[PDB]
């Protein structure tokens, strides 16, 4: 009864860390591609000052 | 005499139930007692084992 309860919910700490990895490292992707837009469009505006 | 000749024979049975037969009795209970707590102690490192890795 204490072997088998703390295997189950050591499994559900690690499905818990596993799926917000997953969640987090799709932000970080998304927010990345984002802010690479934001340098290259001010570099080809900044390319043109006088 | 012959009164203390078997008073010898009385202690020799009064011993066995009084000292000999809990004594024994203690034995048996530390040996199957300790069975079990190696028992729950390896279940128990098994399952800290498991939630590490």
């Amino acid at each position: 009864g204490e072997k088998v309860k703390q295997v189950l919910l050591a499994q559900a700490e690690a499905e818990k860390i596993r799926k917000i990895g997953e969640a987090e490292a799709a932000v970080i992707e998304a927010m990345g591609k984002a802010e690479a837009e934001r340098m290259k469009l001010k570099a080809e505006a900044y390319q043109k000052y006088g | 005499v012959a009164v203390q000749e078997q008073e010898i024979a009385r202690r020799e049975k009064e011993l066995e139930a009084r000292v000999r037969k809990p004594a024994e009795a203690e034995r048996y209970k530390l040996e199957r007692l300790a069975e079990a707590e190696k028992s729950q102690l390896i279940m128990q490192a098994e399952a800290e084992a498991a939630s590490v890795r």
